């Protein structure tokens, strides 16, 4: 039920891809992920299926057939303290890219040209793990944004999350047209004594 | 700051004659983790840009004849040329690839007898 | 033509190849002497690498939009005059070691 999370007027960026926000409320889903991460302000535009740079190709990679939504709101107190918060690291350069939906917690030194880098730093070897400059005294583009990306997938397994949107109310005793879950017909509706299992 | 010593000063080679030139490094240019020797061989024809002939001393450059073959073990590095031609004559140099600072210890003119 | 103590800037652009290299190189060779390495440059964070012999006389600046490496030479001397060659470094060589420009130093 994503209808109550759209008109709340509490998110700075509530966009989707492929599936419309007003259509995924009455549609089943096999499994929904929860990719939560805190980035800067200029990196929000790079979180899109089909982008490149130094963040989407080295940290979080989005699939080409991504049919989900991107939830992002403004914040400066739940992830940035006074004096500068340098607790969120990120990878800037690496020897290879990252496939979509893949995590990496290793720590290696990037190799630029010669001087193979394996446990030794200095010349031709730089530390890729930097740090964001989340400070409340900076501008607007340097403000942190807690982006929560939701992934939608469909497999052959029966989906446990399901349910259509609200419909017209009930009437009884009158001759009426009716439609129950797509069962279109005409008749009189009443209570019944019937002992349905 | 490992200086590299390359000898001899001059190489006299006839056409179609195999020749061997050796460059010696003060410290071994083999990285312990990969167990691979690091060195580069360069050709320096007059009025020409410096050009890499052999890399790592194990891999030939693309579009390079098999006549130029180099084998280096530890400190000693050796480059062997065969079927030498007038176009081939050039200054030959050994460049350390193991660690900064880079040192060009290359140094061998090639002449035709 | 640069007088002793003048500042000289040299720029070279790779032709046929678009970036795709993690190092750039500068070499000074005087005629009748072997090539000597000067400095190495990195495309992202500046390498700022200088040889001990050339340290304090050479400055390295790279601009991505320009696509050409920049080398600044200071305190030029008669010994300093030599042919300097723009070069690079990827896996091995890929038409990256470019040609050289002759330098003459006199009042």
């Amino acid at each position: 039920d994503y209808s109550v999370l759209y008109n709340s007027a509490s998110f700075s960026t509530f966009k989707c891809y492929g599936v419309s926000p007003t259509k995924l409320n009455d549609l089943c889903f096999t499994n929904v992920y929860a990719d939560s991460f805190v980035i800067r302000g200029d990196e929000v535009r790079q979180i899109a299926p089909g982008q490149t740079g130094n963040i989407a190709d080295y940290n979080y990679k989005l699939p080409d057939d991504f049919t989900g939504c991107v939830i992002a709101w403004n914040s400066n107190n739940l992830d940035s303290k006074v004096g500068g918060n340098y607790n969120y690291l990120y990878r800037l350069f690496r020897k290879s890219n990252l496939k979509p939906f893949e995590r990496d917690i290793s720590t290696e030194i990037y190799q630029a040209g010669s001087t193979p880098c394996n446990g030794v730093k200095g010349f031709n070897c730089y530390f890729p793990l930097q740090s964001y400059g989340f400070q409340p005294t900076y501008g607007v583009g340097y403000q942190p944004y807690r982006v929560v990306v939701l992934s939608f997938e469909l497999l052959h397994a029966p989906a446990t999350v399901c349910g259509p949107k609200k419909s017209t109310n009930l009437v009884k005793n009158k001759c009426v047209n009716f439609n129950f879950n797509g069962l279109t017909g005409t008749g009189v509706l009443t209570e019944s004594n019937k002992k349905f299992l | 700051q490992i200086v590299l010593t390359q000898s001899p000063s001059s190489l006299a080679v006839s056409v179609g004659e195999k020749v061997t030139l050796s460059c010696k490094s003060s410290q071994s240019l083999l990285y312990s983790n990969n167990q691979k020797n690091y060195l580069a061989w360069y050709q320096q024809k007059s009025g020409r840009s410096p050009k890499l002939l052999l890399h790592w001393t194990s891999t030939r450059e693309s579009g390079v004849p098999d006549r130029f073959t180099g084998s280096g073990s530890g400190t000693d590095f050796t480059l062997t040329i065969s079927s030498v031609k007038a176009e081939d004559l050039a200054v030959y140099y050994c460049q350390q690839y193991y660690t900064y600072p880079w040192t060009f210890g290359g140094g061998t003119k090639l002449e035709i007898k | 033509l640069v007088n002793p103590g003048a500042s000289l800037k040299m720029s070279c652009k790779t032709s046929g190849y678009r970036f795709t290299s993690y190092i750039i190189h500068w070499v000074k060779q005087t005629p009748g002497q072997g090539l000597e390495w000067i400095g190495a440059i990195f495309p992202e964070n500046d390498d700022t690498s200088y040889s001990q012999k050339f340290k304090g006389k050479a400055t390295l600046t790279t601009d991505t939009s320009s696509s050409t490496a920049y080398m600044q030479l200071s305190s030029l001397t008669s010994e300093d005059s030599a042919v300097y060659y723009c070069a690079r470094d990827g896996e091995n060589v890929l038409d990256y070691w470019g040609q050289g420009t002759s330098v003459t130093v006199s009042s």
